DNA sequence: TGCGAAATTCCATGACA
DNA sequence: ATTGTCATGGAATTTCGCA
DNA sequence: TGCGAAATTCCATGACA
DNA sequence: ATTGTCATGGAATTTCGCA
């Protein structure tokens, strides 16, 4: 069996509702399976057609032999269907209540779940303007079980934005304090 | 003047008059009889204003206004001071064409890693297509990757809005543009100096200067207007096919698609290249880390017979931007501060500023 | 398709498969171990559908379609089906351009006499002065002596006005124009029937077929300039200047000016040459037959190294005139009639008409 | 003493009033004395200013040497003197009552008289589009004395329009009836 | 170690408001 | 303070298949 | 029958909405 | 049924003045 390549697998999964920013409401979240590389598109819904018109923008850069996703209702849809099968996309789906993707996978929503929560705190409101300082962030971030980040994986090359500080992640005593509150 | 030639008349020999010709007098005015038929000898003293009425009737260059001169007139040197006139008047030199071609173009090294520059470039107005009308269009130096994006206007505000988009992906550490608004503009600047992204500017209007992009350019009107035959011209929706269509065609020179430079394997795409199916991803990086140092670079071409290069001091002079009807091509002559490379120039300007400009922009003044 | 693949699965050798090579089956389909890897050879009922799609994705041409198609395929003579594709597509043969040169320019002979030939043309529009936009310029073509005229608008009438006071001093046998609107009309065509004068067209958008008066207009507009240095553009008050300057200029290649071919002794003007003082009249004059009969004329250049020239029933499209924004730049193929001269054809066009046009407004069908 | 050229003199003078046409009265007559070419131009006055309007269209073909005239007023003008010294024309006048040009002039001038009277007949208003027809004519014209056309003394060449038939110049009695009838 | 044909490489031409 | 580029399709040159 | 300098001729470059 | 042209100013080549 071969060994595992960039785009031979994107794993997708919507992450909202957020607080409204510029209007948008969710985040569709793409994943690179070999790589971790990860991909972020704002969308107003979690809809067959917020997904179809986000993934156009992906797929004109890019096309995965396969996308993997829970069974979603914008992704079971025969609309994505029909989609996935003009662009030759072999879709996969995780049986319900049984979400598997892989550690590697796990790990890198884990992180963005986290980082995410870290900065809609204190301004809960601005962050479609940090979708791009994110992605940069999680693509460049160390890979405990390769030597790799994500951005070397996927381009061969060293990054012109290290992210040196293997950074908190946490909260700290005063964001714990502030989203206990703000969240009530 | 009359010293000279009374000198003369009285048959003694002065330098520059050839001893063998008869040198009379005649209606009040020294002639002599040269080959050609008899002409007058003018003083020195009046010699200065006869080339001046000659090149004036038509401002005439060399020959042209010695042939008038010739008619009636003879002596020592005729053209050293027709040339003198030449060089001399305002109105010819900054109306009158260039004869001598730039010096051979440079082919800078290909940039050596994806990212390291990108170059930008707006196209239009198209013909409007859902309320846009132009194309923003960024290439990778290194590997010819495209992205674009349709705008309404070619501004600081819809490059910034699109590059926030493409900079998720990498951050650049050049940004070439040409001298447009949309990126001359403070914004611009801080919007990359924030980013820690240095920009570099074209000379002015040189769009060689941007000819990686400009050529994509070529490709992109190509392929939308292939795609749009017969059809109206509703071509917002084909930016992704063409983006991608693009950035997955081989290059026969280089036998590598932009997308295979950039990633080292074809995605899902159709007619993949399944030749490294086998190698680990690790080996894959090793072996387009050597494509990518091994491509083959073009060189600088052959002079041409009569082209000229910029020395340090030299006159010269820069292209008027837009001409009016009817008014000079050429600014006033200026001088050649330094020379940043055979086909760049740094010159002191037809005001008083220091401007870099390109060959190609600048004629030699003639004359000296 | 099938039986030929049967046949060669089973080790018996078809035409154009190399024998040395082992041709096996593995998932329903023919493949072949070549050097460069394992390939599908897909069944000839097949093959012009892949050739199609591979050159679908972005109308690549021969290398760039190849390139796509070996990555999954081999078959015998790829390029030629590539080719056979290439030559169909409608969309590719009227986009692209041409990487052929036109054939090396002619060099008419100079008209015999003043008067055999006049060519005419406006110049404008150009900065209002006195209610004049622009100016109709007539150059006798054997002498290049030129008439100035101002006028309103490029019309026949303004043209016919002109010319009624120019023919005043002598009828010319032809007059060459381009296709402008002033000289195209069945008024203008009346006009010039009325006096026995031959009307003669360029080849259509050819501006170099009217280089006589074209390359005089840039002599006045450079003359025009610098009079103009540093005044407001008041042009109609130095026409006559400007035609009188010009016409008493040497032309350094002939020794001549256009006064002294047209008339044979230069009059009252600055520096008028004196060189025939003591001859007669007649004497005079046939000096000058002798003169115009030996004027230096040029030669044809050497061919560009890729140039192509017409030949009868070959397959060449026109250059599409003023072509929308993301259209083609060029006609449909269209079939040459007749070779006029290795420079002009007569072509069946892209309706059903006649036309006679410029190899420069051409380019050779790609492909066949 | 040098040969004759043509442009050593012009021999200029006014002919008119004339009926109007298109608004013009008069006819600015100059002929050159060593061919006998004639140019015409319309003029609305004999005055010093209609003389240097067309002598300026004229001049920027070619300058004389000399102007001569008789002393009419446009020509013996202060102005008019300015203009010539201005372009190095030597004007020259012959003595009040006592006009004399040269034979091959006069009779030039003649024929003009002659010609211009006959084609003023049956339309004495339509003469001004008939001028260029005119100096064709005239230019075209074999002058007995010298073997040749002044067309073809100016140019050296034959010209695309000889006027073959040398022509009545006389008056059928048909027109001195509606001339002898039209000037009463 | 040499032939005829196919395949590959060369490279002038032209277009990027 | 910056700098031309590269798809194209005939032609020239090399390589392939076979002996 | 020969030299140094001036004069002439050559010719690539570029512009004619 | 029509078709490039020619001013320009350095450089290349020829001719001139003298011996
Ligand atoms: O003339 C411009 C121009 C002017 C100003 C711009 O901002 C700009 O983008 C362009 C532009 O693309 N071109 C087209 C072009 C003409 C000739 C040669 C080349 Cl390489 C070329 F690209
Ligand atoms: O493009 C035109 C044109 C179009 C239509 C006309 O009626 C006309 O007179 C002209 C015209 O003079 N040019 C300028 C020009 C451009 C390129 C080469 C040459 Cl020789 C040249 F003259
Ligand atoms: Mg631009
Ligand atoms: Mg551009
Ligand atoms: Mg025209
Ligand atoms: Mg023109
Ligand atoms: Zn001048
Ligand atoms: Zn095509």
């Amino acid at each position: 069996d071969r060994p595992q390549k960039p785009f031979d697998k994107f794993f997708i999964d919507y992450i909202g509702p957020l607080p409204p920013s510029q209007g948008y409401l969710y985040v569709l979240v793409v994943v690179d399976g070999m790589t971790g590389f990860t991909w972020l598109y704002p969308t107003k819904a979690p809809s067959t057609s917020a997904t179809v018109k986000s993934l156009n923008v992906l797929t004109s850069i890019a096309i995965p032999k396969v996308i993997h996703s829970d069974q979603g209702a914008a992704f079971t849809s025969s609309t994505f269907a029909e989609w996935a099968k003009e662009r030759g996309i072999h879709l996969e789906f995780s049986t319900p209540y049984h979400p598997q993707s892989s550690g590697k996978v796990e790990r890198k929503n884990s992180d963005i779940k986290r980082l995410l929560t870290k900065l809609l705190v204190g301004r809960p409101t601005k962050w479609y303007d940090l979708l791009p300082v994110v992605q940069l962030a999680l693509n460049n971030t160390y890979s405990p079980v390769l030597k790799y980040t994500p951005h070397q994986l996927l381009f061969g090359i060293d990054s012109n934005t290290p992210f040196a500080n293997q950074d908190t992640l946490d909260l700290t005593r005063e964001e714990e304090l502030s989203l206990l509150q703000e969240i009530r | 003047l009359d010293a000279e030639l009374d000198q003369l008349l009285q048959g003694h020999y002065i330098k520059g008059y050839p001893k063998q010709y008869t040198y009379f007098l005649e209606d009040g005015k020294v002639k002599v009889s040269r080959p050609e038929g008899v002409k007058i000898i003018p003083p020195q003293s009046d010699r200065q204003k006869i080339v001046l009425q000659a090149h004036n009737l038509a401002h005439t260059g060399r020959e042209a206004t010695l042939l008038k001169i010739a008619n009636l007139y003879w002596w020592p040197n005729m053209r050293k001071d027709v040339v003198k006139q030449l060089g001399r008047c305002q109105q010819c030199l900054i109306t009158n064409a260039s004869n001598k071609a730039s010096g051979p173009i440079l082919r800078p090294d290909r940039p050596q890693k994806p990212f390291d520059k990108f170059f930008i470039d707006y196209i239009g107005p198209l013909p409007p297509s859902q309320g846009y009308l132009y194309v923003l269009v960024v290439v990778d130096g290194m590997t010819g990757f495209t992205w674009l994006y349709p705008t309404k206007a070619p501004s600081t505000s819809a490059t910034v809005k699109s590059l926030n988009v493409l900079t998720s992906i990498a951050i650049p550490k050049v940004i070439h543009s040409d001298q447009g608004a949309a990126f001359t503009s403070s914004t611009f600047a801080e919007w990359a100096k924030e980013r820690g992204i240095h920009l570099e500017f074209s000379t002015p209007y040189h769009p060689q200067s941007s000819g990686k992009v400009e050529r994509k350019n070529s490709d992109i009107k190509r392929l939308l207007t292939k795609l749009l035959v017969g059809r109206p011209t509703k071509w917002y929706d084909l930016l992704p096919v063409v983006q991608l269509a693009l950035n997955n065609t081989y290059s026969p020179v280089l036998k590598y698609t932009p997308h295979q430079l950039l990633f080292g394997i074809d995605s899902n795409t159709p007619f993949a290249n399944q030749d490294t199916l086998d190698l680990t991803r690790e080996e894959e990086l090793s072996l387009l880390q050597e494509i990518r140092t091994s491509l083959y670079h073009p060189s600088t071409p052959p002079a041409s017979s009569r082209s000229w290069s910029p020395v340090v001091g030299q006159l010269v002079q820069e292209r008027v931007a837009r001409p009016a009807s009817l008014r000079p091509r050429w600014h006033k002559p200026s001088t050649v501060l330094k020379v940043l490379n055979p086909r760049t120039v740094v010159i002191l300007d037809h005001l008083g500023n220091n401007r870099t400009v390109s060959i190609d922009n600048l004629k030699p003044t003639s004359h000296q």
